């Protein structure tokens, strides 16, 4: 988009500076418009979170499973207990068998 | 055993791997079955339809086929 | 691969599955005089064709849902 | 009649697939030049001229081809261009679908005379059925003309 | 119309005239490519309005869609679908009676 | 001890030699190949094959035709060259049965390679293939029957020649009016036998069923710039002069005064000369001149202001096939008026066919020149059109020459099989084995036939077999189902001639093969 | 598929390349325009010197291999 | 299509494959030529071969024994390296036979070859040689004599 403007010699120290700025009343907008429920509520954070990972998976060649993913994931998330450690998670490959058949252990 | 240097083939070879791993048995009738179902969504996808959609289509019908499989199916002793 | 002709023995054993109940009828690859694969007693797990159609499906998704190729 | 003569070559069926899969890459290849919305596709041969063209006939004549399937529909293209000047890239297309769909009809296990007996009935009841469409016309109108003449021309 | 003949066929026969009438699509499915629109709702449309009797419903790429093409003055010669249509059926003739290639 | 086998070596560098097992190996590998590759294109089911030349021209060909198959591949198999000249002879000598000849041969040499493996001399299987041609002879030539006398039966026994010639090409789509256009184009010949009389026209476009034997003639030269294009009751002239800067033929002569104005003067004398030799021409009271050379400006106005057309660069072809269809004379002197016959004809004219302009003759006195339009949709189909047209006239004309006719459909075959096998039944000695074989090769042939058809072949050929063993010498084999039936019911005919030459060519040619125990190569250029 | 002895361009890219190329001849004269603009001095590699602002004799000197290019340099 | 003459080539530098046609050709001509070679070995008027190796040693080794004559040769046809593993078993399991099981399944071959040739599918070749098999099986044991009770 700036390139043009480049083109004609506008000063790049401009196009800094209104990229800056942009970009920090966006920054603020997006605080400001942002929804939150602060009811702490575990049935309502539990569906957030499930919706969340699901929009976060539709977009790859698990989106057809995206539902049973999310729900594992959610459950796995919540069941790491105060540092949510990513190394708590173990992630197993084993070959065979349909996406359906992949399971969470408890 | 066989020397293929396509990415796709050993996609083929991996899903024969897969099928001989998970079942034992049936390691040919998958990979027909993948190239049946590439043939044909060759020719939809001349027609214009998005490859993710033919790709939808798939699992709701191979969903259906389960499901009459087991509705189908007998049990022995 | 039993040399029969493929189309015409697939649309009758369609038709006569359609016609009459029994999804026990396929190709006669033996010859043995008859359709039904119950008394030929032709079994096969009902696990390896989920497992079958399961993955095949699976694997045509993934091929599919590629439109990019970088091989050096 | 049980078994039936087997099959002994199967290479006639490979050389049959292969010049199917030539003409429907060829058609494929001018499919986009095809309608009032197509677009020109711009050819330099070995010398240094360049082509910018829509006519299906001068984009297959001016690109070697190398495959005899190829050739023998560019040379389909040359007599469509003769017979009637326009047309020449459907008339390519309309081949090239053809033997795409023959590529299905043989894998059915269908005999490639079967095939060319009823694509001849095929083609017959069609010429019946374009003739019954069509609409006499006498060359005193020229609105006719004007806009068949138009209608040649928007897709250039 | 093909479709409907080989419906009134029987055997291979009409497996190949199936085929023949499915090939003939190829053409308003490539007219409603390369102009934006839907080809496969395009070509339903198109197939319903030509079964219900408008032997003159084509695509209408002016106001993208489907319309009577008469007034859209979109018209052509027999003598060109008559042609294309015998001179690619003669070629897909010769063409599979061919087994068999040779180098010389 | 052998040349290649020898402490010493005998030979220049690159030159070597096969001795008895080898040679005989490559000859009938080499034969076999041919065979091989030659059939499948064999019966009314044969399929055609793709000649992709590699050279510079890159000419593509599409062919059923046996004769040109084997003519464009690059062959160095020396039986493999035997085979290959021996198809060639065959087209020269008679139209068809190329592939015929040349399957036959090989199943021959196959049945050879059995009998050598079975440990019989070759002069042994040589002796018995002798005898056993014989009787085939005999059998065919009992077999024949003749309708010359018979005008209707003779015409349809054309009819059904060239039907069953036509079926195996590329015209077996609308063979029954290709077969009528053949017979057509045959029979206004008039008896003579030139097929040069016969021109066949290949225009691009159009269906193959557009082709038409054109009732006059067609010409595919223009007229003069001046010059009527339509004349009707026309007085052709057909001419071999110069009338091209004419000039006397006194090679050391010159021109040599010493003034411009003389050269003026030899300039005008020399246009009058060519001026009287127009009137000379006039003189004939013609309406269209057609000469073989070129014609220049000045005879061109000349004929111009006559108002009479003027044809020029039409080749000795052209002549030769205007004088046969309109019946003039080749002249090239124009002072005896009255010794010159002139063609006439009803109508000549400028006709569009595709898009070039081609000059018509209609109503023709004589006709006893053709001229056939084939429109199609390839090159590769034009040409085949035409290369199946030649073999159609070919074996119309042998026909003609001589109308004894044989069954075909494997009938042939089996009746010279079976009395071969009756021959051999009572022969004592491995002569008898070589006899079977032959007979077994006659047999094959049909059984190939049947095989490219998807026919249950073996099946057919022993009903076949059993028929003519019991009496059915008319039996054959029926291509509309897969059944035998009765040629002479269904309207299978070929030339006695035709199936004579290819008997005694494979014969022939199979004998020469056989007789070879040891081959030598020169070092190559 | 194809078969043929060449190479092919198509869609996308194509397109980018020849404004790629109309850009480049543009931008190879755009700095030689109206008044506050600079001459250019071409040495034709046997020592030949032409100095010149026009934009038809800068195009014709110049050798250019690409067709679109060569189109903006016949207008 | 085919895996080799279709327009994408799924093979690595050096691999390849062989169809119908070229497999059976392959086969038959492989297993004829091992049959064709040991023969002319068999029976009392059997001759002799020369193996010279082509190493270092130059090993020399006159012999009849089919089993070593299969054994000592460089033999590149999948066909023929059945036929020699066949012969090596046979040798191991008895003493002798070693030509005579090459030289019939060799002439097995060649007459699967002509039946193939003959439009015949191979399974029902194989079905009826297993029949055959059986059959040949019975007749020769019913022809068995032993004498190992009189000494
Ligand atoms: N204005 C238009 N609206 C809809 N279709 C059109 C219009 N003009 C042309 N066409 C169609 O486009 C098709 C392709 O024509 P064209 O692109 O000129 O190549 P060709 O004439 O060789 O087929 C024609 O069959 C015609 O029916
Ligand atoms: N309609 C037919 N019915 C049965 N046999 C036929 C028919 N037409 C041709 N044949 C057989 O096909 C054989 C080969 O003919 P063809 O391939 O046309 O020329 P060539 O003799 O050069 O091979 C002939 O021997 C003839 O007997
Ligand atoms: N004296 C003999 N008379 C007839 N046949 C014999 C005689 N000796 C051996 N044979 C036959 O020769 C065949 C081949 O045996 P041989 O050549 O010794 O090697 P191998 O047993 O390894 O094939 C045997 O089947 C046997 O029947
Ligand atoms: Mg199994
Ligand atoms: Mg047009
Ligand atoms: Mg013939
Ligand atoms: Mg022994």
């Amino acid at each position: 988009q700036v390139k043009p403007y480049v083109e004609e010699g506008l000063h790049p120290q401009i196009i800094i500076r209104a990229f800056r700025t942009a970009t920090q009343l966006a920054v603020n907008k997006i605080k400001e418009i942002a929804v939150t429920v602060k009811k702490a509520d575990k049935v309502e954070q539990r569906k957030l979170l499930e919706k969340c990972a699901m929009t976060a998976l539709s977009s790859k060649l698990i989106s057809q499973q995206k539902a049973f993913f999310a729900k594992m994931v959610v459950d796995a998330v919540m069941m790491l207990d105060d540092l949510l450690q990513l190394k708590m998670i173990g992630i197993k490959k084993v070959q065979g068998g349909a996406l359906e058949d992949s399971q969470l252990v408890a | 055993m066989m020397d293929v240097d396509h990415q796709i083939a050993k996609l083929m070879v991996e899903l024969s791997k897969s099928q001989d791993d998970e079942i034992g048995d049936g390691t040919t009738g998958v990979v027909v079955l993948a190239g049946a179902l590439l043939e044909e969504a060759e020719q939809l996808l001349d027609r214009g339809i998005h490859p993710i959609r033919i790709a939808d289509g798939y699992e709701q019908a191979a969903r259906v086929a389960i499901e009459h499989l087991d509705k189908i199916s007998d049990s022995v002793l | 691969n039993s040399g029969m002709n493929p189309i015409q023995t697939m649309t009758e054993v369609r038709a006569r599955q359609v016609k009459e109940m029994n999804p026990a009828l396929g190709i006669d690859c033996l010859h043995k005089g008859t359709n039904d694969m119950k008394q030929q007693h032709v079994i096969e797990t009902l696990i390896g064709k989920k497992q079958q159609i399961s993955l095949a499906t699976q694997m045509v998704r993934m091929i599919l849902k590629i439109d990019d190729i970088r091989k050096p | 009649r049980g078994k039936g003569a087997y099959q002994d070559r199967d290479k006639p069926a490979q050389i049959r697939f292969s010049n199917i899969s030539a003409a429907k890459a060829v058609a494929d290849a001018i499919r986009t030049s095809l309608g009032p919305k197509g677009m020109d596709k711009m050819i330099q041969d070995g010398k240094g001229d360049v082509t910018i063209t829509n006519d299906g006939a001068t984009i297959l004549k001016q690109m070697q081809v190398l495959h005899p399937a190829a050739r023998m529909l560019v040379e389909l293209s040359k007599a469509q261009d003769i017979e009637a000047g326009d047309g020449t890239t459907s008339v390519v297309i309309i081949a090239g679908s053809l033997l795409d769909s023959c590529t299905k009809l043989l894998q059915k296990g269908i005999h490639p005379t079967i095939i060319s007996e009823s694509f001849q009935k095929a083609l017959e009841k069609g010429i019946e059925i374009l003739t019954d469409m069509s609409r006499p016309v006498e060359l005193s109108d020229r609105e006719t003309l004007l806009n068949s003449a138009t209608t040649s021309l928007n897709s250039k | 119309r093909l479709t409907e003949y080989s419906r009134t066929l029987s055997g291979m026969e009409s497996y190949c005239v199936r085929a023949f009438a499915d090939a003939m699509e190829v053409i308003p499915s490539t007219l409603a490519e390369n102009a934006g629109l839907n080809p496969i709702s395009t070509v339903t449309e198109l197939r319903n309005r030509h079964a219900q009797g408008e032997k003159t419903a084509g695509i209408n790429v002016r106001k993208g869609g489907i319309s009577n093409i008469l007034e859209e003055l979109v018209v052509q010669p027999l003598l060109v679908s008559v042609s294309a249509l015998t001179l690619a059926t003669e070629t897909v003739r010769s063409i599979l009676k061919i087994d068999d290639v040779v180098n010389t | 001890a052998s040349l290649s086998l020898a402490p010493v070596n005998i030979f220049k560098a690159g030159a070597d030699e096969e001795r008895a097992e080898t040679a005989r190996l490559t000859s009938f590998i080499g034969a076999i190949a041919i065979g091989d590759l030659v059939k499948s294109t064999l019966g009314p089911k044969g399929m055609d094959k793709i000649l992709l030349s590699s050279g510079r021209d890159a000419s593509l060909m599409v062919t059923n035709d046996g004769a040109t198959i084997l003519k464009n591949i690059g062959v160095d198999n020396p039986a493999a060259k035997v085979l290959v000249d021996m198809s060639r002879v065959q087209d020269d000598e008679v139209g068809d049965g190329t592939t015929s000849v040349t399957v036959l041969a090989a199943e021959l040499l196959r049945e050879a390679e059995s009998l050598i493996a079975k440990k019989i001399h070759p002069q042994t299987i040589i002796a018995g293939w002798r005898e056993a041609t014989k009787a085939a002879r005999e059998a065919l030539l009992s077999s024949a029957v003749d309708h010359g006398s018979d005008e209707v039966k003779f015409r349809q026994d054309l009819m059904n020649i060239a039907g069953t010639t036509l079926s195996s090409k590329l015209l077996t789509h609308h063979k029954d009016h290709f077969t009528k256009l053949a017979v057509e184009a045959v029979l206004r010949l008039k008896g003579s036998g030139n097929l040069e009389a016969i021109h066949i026209i290949k225009k691009l476009g159009g269906s193959l069923a557009d082709s038409y034997l054109d009732e006059g003639f067609l010409l595919d030269k223009k007229i003069g710039v001046n010059q009527p294009k339509r004349i009707e009751n026309a007085k052709i002239l057909i001419a071999n002069t110069g009338m091209d800067t004419d000039k006397i033929k006194i090679f050391g002569s010159r021109v040599r005064v010493d003034s411009t104005a003389k050269v003026a003067e030899i300039e005008h004398a020399e246009k009058e000369k060519m001026k009287e030799k127009v009137e000379r021409i006039l003189k004939h009271g013609i309406n269209c001149f057609i000469n073989r050379q070129l014609i220049y400006n000045y005879p061109e106005q000349l004929f111009g202001a006559a108002g009479v057309m003027a044809i020029e660069h039409a080749d000795f072809a052209g002549v030769e096939r205007l004088a046969l269809v309109t019946g003039g004379e080749i002249a090239s002197t124009f002072d005896h008026p009255e010794l010159v016959k002139l063609g006439s004809c009803k109508l000549i004219e400028e006709v569009m066919i595709g898009e070039d302009k081609l000059i018509h003759f209609s109503g023709v006195a004589l006709g006893e020149a053709c001229t056939i339009v084939l429109r199609g949709a390839t090159q590769q189909i034009l040409d085949e059109a035409e290369r199946s047209l030649h073999d159609a006239l070919c074996v119309l004309a042998q026909t003609v020459k001589d109308s004894r006719t044989v069954y075909g459909g494997g009938c042939s075959e089996m009746l010279m099989a079976h009395a071969v096998t009756q021959l051999a039944n009572r022969t004592p000695g491995k002569e008898a084995v070589a006899m079977e074989s032959y007979a077994k090769a006659l047999r094959m042939l049909p059984t190939i036939i049947a095989d490219n058809a998807g026919y249950d072949s073996a099946d057919l050929v022993a009903q076949l077999r059993a028929a003519h063993s019991e009496g059915n010498t008319t039996a054959g084999l029926d291509m509309r189902e897969g059944t035998i039936g009765d040629m002479a019911i269904l309207g299978i005919t070929e030339s006695f001639q035709v199936k004579r030459q290819v008997l005694l060519s494979a014969a022939e040619a199979a004998e020469v093969i056989l007789r070879v125990d040891n081959i030598i190569k020169a070092a190559p250029r | 598929p194809l078969s043929v002895f060449g190479d092919r361009s198509t869609g996308e890219t194509i397109r980018s390349q020849n404004v790629m190329a109309a850009a480049s001849i543009a931008n190879i004269v755009k700095s030689s325009l109206g008044p506050v603009g600079l001459d250019k001095m071409l040495v034709d590699d046997i020592g030949d010197v032409t100095i010149t602002n026009d934009g038809a004799t800068i195009l014709k000197l110049l050798e250019v291999e690409h067709p679109a290019a060569k189109v903006l340099c016949e207008l």
